[PDB]
């Protein structure tokens, strides 16, 4: 049974355990006694685990913390709202959007810093924004400064909503654990009722809203004539002259969908598949036709599952029946258990299932960003050249650390909540029974990968200084191609329905006016060589991971280091050394990991772009790229690296001192600090800074200043989570003052 | 005596004054700045000089080491009201703020309260009653 | 082969030899303690030397050491 | 002339490092308390809490207004 | 000398690689009233036996970190052996039948110095000399 | 030195050297050699604050 | 001139952690309160395990080895 | 009850960021008192 099942009123509401910080761990209550106290009150706030062993009270912990979390989303999407209304040119920027550019968050004028408001075209002075908010809020219909704010009042409501659910939810009506442990119902409700009615209620908005104002924006009306989004439902008349296929009235013109007549939508619901070469984004018609094949599939699948009326599969029948009497005969070799056992593991431990939402919200993330820039759907995105790099570079960093956080918490699974009994002989057990089979096979083809894409640059970089450019791998020398990623570009140009979906493939320039939106991104040797260090970056990553999941329960070193814990520094200075043993200094290392291959994705990236698709387009059709066909020629040794892309477009975040990219230039020289200062963490150990603390304690009691909070230096694992907590801040904000230097500089 | 002329006859500052904006930080603060010794190239540098000079580098020490040993001096006040309460590990991280405000003002005669602990030999602790290492 | 000394600062709280990995540690009568006992090591060709007896040992700069010598192929963990 | 700048005072950058670094070697291998009683040598053990705390001294005042004093004029 | 059933165990890959037959090899021998499953020490999962059991493995941590997890099985019995290749079981924990935490009489007070720890001599007192300065025979 | 009294640390091996520590217990056997139980208010490093100590490298303050 | 008033403090405040790290490496190579028998380790040990909060680059020689990062940064 | 809300207000995070609020009075002498104020220029 399905049933809802609650508690009334479990825990009390008052201010007293507030006056008590360190409440949750019992050997945090009794006092502090030295500084570590100060800091792992910090590191166990939120490990709920920690704090009760039951699952019923920890689970009302995950479920209230959400609200507070999802009413401070709420408070920053109400600032970017409000920001748009109040401090913003979203009125001069929709009249035209090729000469204004984008801007909100003005400065105030203070200490000499108002020589950031630079001139944003049409007498505005702002920070010019990479966000693309002005690009999305054209899209959604918006065409005036009083639809932002109470859009942005909307939202502060509903942040107050969602704050008071999660005092409801842990102080009123908290669910039993039988409520959270029907994940069939769940994913019914979240595949239909929120990924099915939330794009069916999209496509029911672009339609009516979206779809009539940017028709009457590519006409120019210029936001006198256009009227507002509620006058093309009570004057359906106007929305008649604009698509005149369909009925529109109230009851007259829903019935072409119920008696199957789909031909009446034909002219708003298209599948064109292809850039709208006024505005550069992809049709409307075709996104709101997307979304309801969307809202239809979603609503299906959220059928699946059998909740209490009988029928529907349940995934407790479909995990035990993969075993092997029933396979495919060359995937049989996956046990005679198979994986029962399973079900139990995602459905009685929250680390489990948070292992997989982070891996696939950080594989979504990436996803994301790589379709954005090549089928761009916004009006006005994919020129904005700001805009396109910080929107890949944002969404390739934040879907980079969630992988590492489902590699940290598919680590914390095995630690704590990993269970012998549960998991004889099925599919996870026979993975630890060969887990030297599987990190001797990784760390082979990260050697393999190694040799063969880094390397190959050190090839081309000593045949380029010998003056030998013909025995280098260029597309003059010794010729790489990527024989099967030109054949995909083949493909999807010669499946085309009429209109070449997405033109990275190939077929046409899309130039709105000015600068080029899309143009075909073709591969070569320099292509072959960067895909490779891709996949070489990529392969670490994952073996640094994936040897802190495998070897977090034990290994040939220490046997028992389940026992030392998940986040231990060591088992001492024997056995040679056992330092970063644990499962988290395999998260710590593969944030380093996760650092370099993203930060070549962004790289590869942000010089392709600039020198084969970006650019202007001028009277007679050829392009005049940004620096010009530079990434087939010298994109292929690491010198040209050096020279041709972090010297020579760090000419605009260099000498941007004395003008309105000024913060760019200390950031990108504030960003070199954090890394450098990272490194003090990172190189040197604790036992030199305890020792130093004690001649540094003995200036303080000769003088009577000594402190009863005792002076302790930063733990092992203290001392290395600030080196990488720093490596990537500095090392992020000096890439972030770079992307946006350079191209806020153009555009 | 250096080359440091004053920046009302320097031939390279009266161009940061003549092509310049207004608002509020390139007008007032620059004719403020022009009885200020600078170089050969118009920048206002700081000297040391006998007498013209004597009191203009000493309000820079005087004011800041009043409010230096002023934060100092109320900071170890009340490290040391809160050991003879016998509750120091607690009143460390719950500041008793009637109490820190009470040895912030009589942290404000400082100079006159630490010289009446230095001839009465309360400043410093003696060597045999703090800890040290094997030396 | 490293080196396990013990001195007479000990209290017989057994902690040194329940911390031991590898059974180096051993409690042997004593007259200077309450419990009577004292650890020795007659195992110390079985010291590892991950110095976990040297965490759990509760007196003040402790009674026990692992002084880290010439390691050998028992005391370096190699099971290859 | 100025590659042999660089060689020279990168020689006496090591040579320094080495100085103190035969200083640590003669502590632990190549000195006694008893020998060396009540002489020049046990009065530097005898207060070194207080040249450590004073070269850290020297060391916060010098970076805090010569780096604050650079990114102010940056 | 040794003998028992092995535990129902799948095979692995973190078991005996080529010192177990060529240097010397450790076996634990314990005894359960159940059929119940244990986590190994070479990794996974197997399931010991009702009578006497006996695992091989590589080295001694791997015993005694399998030895700790049984007395949470309340299984306190266990015997572990040293096999070096010719065939000679010696017999090594528990080596008087008598657990190391609790004590027993005729044992020696092995390794241990009759002087604090922080009175050690200096290494300038042994210096061109066999001893080091925790070996030191005066206190 | 009686139990509750307050004492001063001649121990120079020790964390609490020069610290002024409150007996806790004093045995009455004559054979355990550091029979007098110190409890001191800092924590050495990352544990206990007591520790046994000699009558001979204790001096008493009151 | 003033570009070179700001150098030399940069110059002073890295021969003074340099030396920092190099006497606090010679000072403290008998030992102090996180371990009082340095002496008997040797002058190049790793650390004395983590115990007593961790005691990662201890030993005197690990000190005359941070002062090689500010050698070569000085 | 709030008799122990405002102790918790005394508490070290909380007058350690209501100290630098109140070091927002460097923002209010420097945005009227013409911010640039040198070593020479102010008495
Ligand atoms: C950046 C600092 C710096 C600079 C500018 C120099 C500059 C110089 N050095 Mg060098 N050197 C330095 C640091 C530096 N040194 C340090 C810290 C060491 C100690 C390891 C050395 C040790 C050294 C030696 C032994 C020699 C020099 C020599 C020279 C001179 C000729 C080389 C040349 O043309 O420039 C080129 C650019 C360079 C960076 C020079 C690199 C020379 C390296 C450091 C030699 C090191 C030897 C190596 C450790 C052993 C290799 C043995 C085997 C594998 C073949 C030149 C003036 C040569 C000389 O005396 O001229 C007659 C010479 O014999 N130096
Ligand atoms: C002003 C209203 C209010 C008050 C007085 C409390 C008071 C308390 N909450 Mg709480 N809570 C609130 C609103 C409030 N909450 C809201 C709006 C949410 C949603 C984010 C939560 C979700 C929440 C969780 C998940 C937990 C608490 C817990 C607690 C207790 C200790 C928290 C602490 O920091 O120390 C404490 C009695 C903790 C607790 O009950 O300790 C066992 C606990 O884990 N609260
Ligand atoms: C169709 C019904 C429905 C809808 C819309 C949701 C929606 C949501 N659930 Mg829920 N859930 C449901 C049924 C539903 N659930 C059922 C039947 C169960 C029992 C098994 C659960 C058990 C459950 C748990 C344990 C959790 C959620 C969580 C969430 C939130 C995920 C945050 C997010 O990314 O999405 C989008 C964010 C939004 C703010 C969209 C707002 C959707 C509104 C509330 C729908 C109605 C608005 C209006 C009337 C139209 C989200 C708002 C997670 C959470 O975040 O807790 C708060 C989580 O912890 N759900
Ligand atoms: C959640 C989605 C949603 C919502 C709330 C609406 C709501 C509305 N639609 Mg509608 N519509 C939708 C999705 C949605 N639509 C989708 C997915 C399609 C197919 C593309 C249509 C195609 C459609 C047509 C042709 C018409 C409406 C019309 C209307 C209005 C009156 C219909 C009625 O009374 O019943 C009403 C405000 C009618 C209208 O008033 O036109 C302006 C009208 O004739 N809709
Ligand atoms: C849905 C996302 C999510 C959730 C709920 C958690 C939840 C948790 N994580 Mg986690 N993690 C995530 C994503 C997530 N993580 C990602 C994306 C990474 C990769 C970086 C990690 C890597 C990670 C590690 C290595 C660890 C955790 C740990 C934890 C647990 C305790 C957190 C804590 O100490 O308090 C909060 C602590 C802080 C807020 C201090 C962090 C300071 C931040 C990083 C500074 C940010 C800089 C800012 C932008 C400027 C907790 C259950 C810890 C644990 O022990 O698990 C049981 C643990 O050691 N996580
Ligand atoms: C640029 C510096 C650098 C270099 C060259 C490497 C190289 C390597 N890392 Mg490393 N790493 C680095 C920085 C570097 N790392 C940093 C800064 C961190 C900090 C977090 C790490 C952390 C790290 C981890 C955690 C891991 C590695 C691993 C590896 C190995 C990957 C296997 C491979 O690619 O094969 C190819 C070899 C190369 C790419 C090196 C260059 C080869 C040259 C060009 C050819 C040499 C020519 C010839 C043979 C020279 C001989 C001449 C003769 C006179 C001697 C590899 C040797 C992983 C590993 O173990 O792999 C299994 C591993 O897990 N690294
Ligand atoms: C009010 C409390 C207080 C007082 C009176 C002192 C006093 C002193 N400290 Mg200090 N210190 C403090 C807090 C305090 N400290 C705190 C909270 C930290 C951690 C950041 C330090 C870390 C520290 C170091 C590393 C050193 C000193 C040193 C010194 C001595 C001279 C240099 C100096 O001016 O201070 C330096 C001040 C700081 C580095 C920052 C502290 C000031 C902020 C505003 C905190 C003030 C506390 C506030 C009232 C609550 C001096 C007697 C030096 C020494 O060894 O003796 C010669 C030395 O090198 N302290
Ligand atoms: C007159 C000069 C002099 C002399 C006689 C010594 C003598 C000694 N030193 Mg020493 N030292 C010196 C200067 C000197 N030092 C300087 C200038 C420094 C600062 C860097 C040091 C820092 C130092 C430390 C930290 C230690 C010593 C130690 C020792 C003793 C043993 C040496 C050893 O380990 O074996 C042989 C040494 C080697 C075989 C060298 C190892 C490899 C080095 C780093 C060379 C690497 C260069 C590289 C390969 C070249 C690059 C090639 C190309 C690609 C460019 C020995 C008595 C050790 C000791 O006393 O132990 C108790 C010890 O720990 N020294
Ligand atoms: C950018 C890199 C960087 C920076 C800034 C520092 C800075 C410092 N190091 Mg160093 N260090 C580094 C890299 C770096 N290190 C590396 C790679 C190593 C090799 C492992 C070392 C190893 C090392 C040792 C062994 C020692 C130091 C010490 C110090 C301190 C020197 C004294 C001082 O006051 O200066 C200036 C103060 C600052 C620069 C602090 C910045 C002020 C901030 C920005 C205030 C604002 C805070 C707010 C949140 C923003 C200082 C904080 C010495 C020390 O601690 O003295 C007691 C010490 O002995 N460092
Ligand atoms: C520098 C360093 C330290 C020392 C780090 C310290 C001491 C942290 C510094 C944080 C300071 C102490 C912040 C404290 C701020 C105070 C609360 C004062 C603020 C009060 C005002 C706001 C009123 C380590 O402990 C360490 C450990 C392991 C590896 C590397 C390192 C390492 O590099
Ligand atoms: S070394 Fe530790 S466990 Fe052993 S007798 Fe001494 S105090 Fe007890
Ligand atoms: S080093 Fe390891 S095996 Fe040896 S006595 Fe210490 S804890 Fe036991």
């Amino acid at each position: 049974e399905v049933r809802v099942v609650v508690d009334n009123d479990p825990v009390p509401t008052s201010f007293q355990k507030w006056s008590q910080p360190g409440h949750f761990d019992r050997t945090l209550a009794k006092g502090a006694k030295t500084t570590t106290w100060i800091w792992n009150l910090h590191a166990n706030a939120h490990d709920f685990d920690t704090h009760t062993s039951d699952l019923e009270d920890i689970s009302r912990k995950i479920f209230a913390a959400h609200f507070g979390h999802l009413a401070v989303v709420f408070i920053w999407l109400s600032g970017m709202y409000f920001h748009g209304a109040r401090f913003s040119n979203f009125e001069a920027w929709m009249a035209n959007p090729t000469g204004i550019k984008p801007s909100a968050q003005v400065v105030w004028p203070i200490f000499g810093q108002e020589i950031l408001n630079g001139d944003m075209g049409g007498g505005f002075h702002g920070i010019q924004i990479t966000s693309g908010l002005f690009q999305m809020w054209r899209a959604a219909g918006f065409t005036n400064t009083f639809q932002l704010y109470c859009t942005a009042i909307g939202g502060l409501v509903m942040a107050a909503l969602m704050l008071f659910a999660g005092w409801f939810h842990y102080h009123k009506r908290a669910p039993k654990l039988e409520w959270f442990q029907n994940t069939q119902s769940m994913l019914n409700h979240h595949l239909a009722g929120l990924l099915g009615l939330g794009s069916l209620g999209w496509t029911g908005h672009l339609i009516h809203v979206s779809l009539p104002t940017n028709k009457l924006l590519d006409t120019g009306v210029a936001l006198k004539d256009i009227p507002l989004p509620h006058e093309f439902i009570l004057n359906p008349s106007l929305m008649n002259k604009l698509y005149p296929h369909a009925d529109w009235g109230f009851v007259k013109g829903v019935v072409p969908f119920f008696t199957l007549q789909w031909g009446h939508f034909t002219d708003f619901l298209t599948f064109k598949g292809g850039l709208n070469p006024v505005t550069g984004g992809l049709w409307l018609t075709d996104v709101a036709h997307h979304h309801l094949a969307i809202a239809v599939m979603f609503i299906i699948a959220g059928h699946m599952y059998r909740t209490n009326w009988g029928i529907g599969h349940s995934i407790k029948e479909m995990l035990d029946d993969a075993r092997t009497p029933n396979m495919l005969p060359f995937l049989s070799f996956i046990g005679p258990v198979g994986h029962k056992g399973l079900f139990e593991v995602l459905t009685t431990s929250w680390h489990a299932q948070l292992s997989i939402n982070l891996a696939m919200l950080g594989s979504l993330s990436i996803i994301i960003a790589h379709h954005m820039y090549a089928m761009p759907p916004y009006p006005y995105l994919a020129t904005d050249y700001g805009t396109v790099v910080s929107l890949f570079t944002h969404h390739v960093w934040i879907g980079g650390f969630l992988i590492v956080g489902g590699a940290a918490h598919a680590a914390i699974y095995m630690v704590r909540d990993y269970d012998p009994e549960q998991n004889f002989n099925n599919v996870l057990d026979r993975v630890l029974r060969h887990r030297d089979a599987i990190i001797s096979h990784l760390a082979w083809v990260c050697q393999f990968l190694g040799f063969h894409s880094f390397a190959m640059y050190c090839h081309n970089d000593t045949m380029r200084a010998f003056g030998r450019p013909q025995d280098m791998f260029s597309d003059t020398g010794i010729q790489l191609q990527p024989v099967f990623a030109q054949w995909l570009q083949h493909i999807h140009t010669m499946t085309i329905l009429h209109d070449p979906v997405s033109y990275a493939f190939g077929g046409g320039v899309v130039a709105v006016g000015g600068k080029v939106a899309m143009m075909p991104i073709t591969l070569g040797t320099a292509d072959f060589l960067i895909h490779h260090i891709h996949a070489f970056t990529i392969h670490v990553t994952v073996l640094v991971l994936l040897k802190g999941v495998l070897f977090a329960r034990s290994s040939r070193l220490i046997p028992d280091k389940a026992n030392l814990g998940f986040r231990f520094p060591c088992d001492g200075p024997g056995r040679g050394g056992t330092c970063q043993v644990s499962a988290w200094d395999h998260v710590f290392l593969g944030l380093f990991w996760m650092y370099n291959s993203l930060s070549m994705v962004i790289f590869h990236f942000f010089w392709k772009m600039q020198s084969d698709v970006w650019g202007t387009v001028g009277a007679d059709g050829v392009v005049t790229h940004i620096t010009g066909g530079n990434f087939a020629t010298s994109s292929i040794t690491n010198n040209g690296w050096l020279r041709d892309f972090l010297w020579a477009q760090s000419t605009q975040v260099i000498t941007s001192y004395n003008t309105s990219l000024s913060a760019y230039g200390l950031m990108f020289l504030g960003g070199h600090f954090i890394f450098g200062f990272s490194l003090m963490f990172l190189f040197s150990g604790r036992g030199y800074w305890q020792e130093l603390i004690e001649s540094i304690v003995w200036a303080h009691n000769k003088l009577k200043v000594a402190p009863a909070i005792q002076p302790r230096a930063l733990s092992i694992i203290h001392g290395r989570a600030v080196g990488v907590a720093h490596y990537l801040l500095g090392g992020i904000v000096t890439t972030w003052a770079f992307f946006l230097a350079r191209m806020t500089a153009f555009g | 005596n250096t080359t440091l002329v004053p920046c009302y006859k320097s031939p390279a500052f009266v161009e940061r004054m003549k092509n310049a904006p207004d608002s509020y930080y390139t007008t007032k603060p620059l004719k403020a700045y022009s009885q200020l010794l600078c170089g050969e190239d118009g920048l206002p540098r700081i000297a040391l000089d006998r007498l013209s000079l004597a009191v203009d580098v000493a309000i820079p020490i005087a004011i800041f080491l009043y409010t230096a040993g002023f934060i100092g001096w109320s900071g170890r006040s009340y490290l040391q009201a809160i050991k003879k309460q016998d509750k120091a590990e607690e009143k460390e991280v719950f500041i008793d703020v009637p109490l820190f405000i009470s040895c912030m003002v009589m942290a404000l005669f400082w100079p006159m309260a630490v010289i009446k602990e230095l001839l009465a030999g309360e400043l410093v602790a003696k060597d045999e009653e703090i800890p040290i290492s094997v030396r | 082969s490293h080196t396990v000394k013990i001195y007479d600062t000990c209290i017989g709280c057994t902690q040194c030899v329940r911390a031991c990995p590898t059974d180096v540690l051993e409690m042997v009568p004593w007259d200077g303690c309450r419990a009577g006992q004292i650890a020795s090591s007659p195992r110390t060709e079985d010291c590892v030397g991950c110095k976990r007896c040297e965490t759990a040992c509760p007196t003040d700069f402790l009674s026990i050491r692992v002084y880290l010598g010439a390691e050998t192929t028992r005391s370096m963990g190699l099971a290859y | 002339m100025a590659a042999l700048y660089t060689h020279h005072q990168y020689i006496a950058g090591f040579l320094m490092v080495g100085a103190f670094s035969h200083a640590a070697i003669f502590w632990i291998k190549d000195y006694d308390p008893e020998q060396n009683k009540g002489n020049v040598l046990e009065r530097v053990l005898k207060h070194k809490e207080a040249i450590i705390a004073h070269l850290s001294w020297v060391s916060l005042f010098l970076g805090f207004h010569t780096l604050g004093l650079y990114v102010h004029n940056d | 000398t040794l003998s028992g059933q092995t535990p129902i165990f799948g095979g692995s890959t973190g078991g005996l690689l080529k010192k177990a037959e060529v240097e010397e090899k450790y076996a634990i021998t314990w005894t359960s009233p159940k059929e119940q499953v244990f986590e190994m020490p070479t990794g996974g999962a197997a399931i010991m036996r009702q009578g006497q059991n006996l695992l091989y493995l590589a080295r001694k941590e791997q015993c005694i970190a399998l030895g700790g997890q049984l007395r949470k099985f309340k299984i306190t019995d266990y015997k572990i052996y040293r096999i070096y290749p010719n065939g000679e079981t010696v017999y090594i924990h528990p080596a008087d039948g008598v657990f190391p935490e609790k004590v027993n009489q005729g044992r020696e007070k092995v390794r241990y110095n009759d002087r604090r720890i922080g009175q050690n001599p200096s290494p300038s007192k042994v210096k061109f000399s066999g001893i080091a300065t925790y070996d030191a025979p005066n206190s | 030195v009686q139990r509750g009294s307050k004492v001063r640390i001649l121990r120079p091996e020790s964390y609490w050297f020069q610290d002024v520590g409150t007996v806790a217990s004093i045995e009455q056997g004559g054979t355990s050699r550091y029979p007098v139980i110190v409890r001191f208010d800092k924590v050495n490093y990352a544990g206990v604050n007591t520790n046994n100590f000699a009558q001979d490298e204790l001096v008493e303050v009151e | 001139g003033p570009g070179d008033f700001y150098v030399h403090h940069a110059i002073a405040l890295g021969l003074h952690v340099t030396t920092l790290i190099l006497v606090k490496g010679a000072l403290d190579a008998r030992g102090s309160k996180l371990m009082p028998d340095k002496k008997d380790f040797g002058y190049a040990f790793p650390c004395d395990g983590p115990g007593r909060g961790g005691t990662c680059d201890i030993s005197a020689w690990d000190a005359s080895y941070l002062a090689v990062f500010w050698m070569l940064n000085t | 009850e709030a008799r122990y809300l405002f102790r918790y207000l005394s508490s070290a995070p909380v007058v350690a960021t209501l100290a630098l609020i109140i070091i927002s009075v460097i923002l209010i002498v420097l945005n009227y008192l013409f911010p640039g104020l040198q070593y020479g220029t102010f008495f």
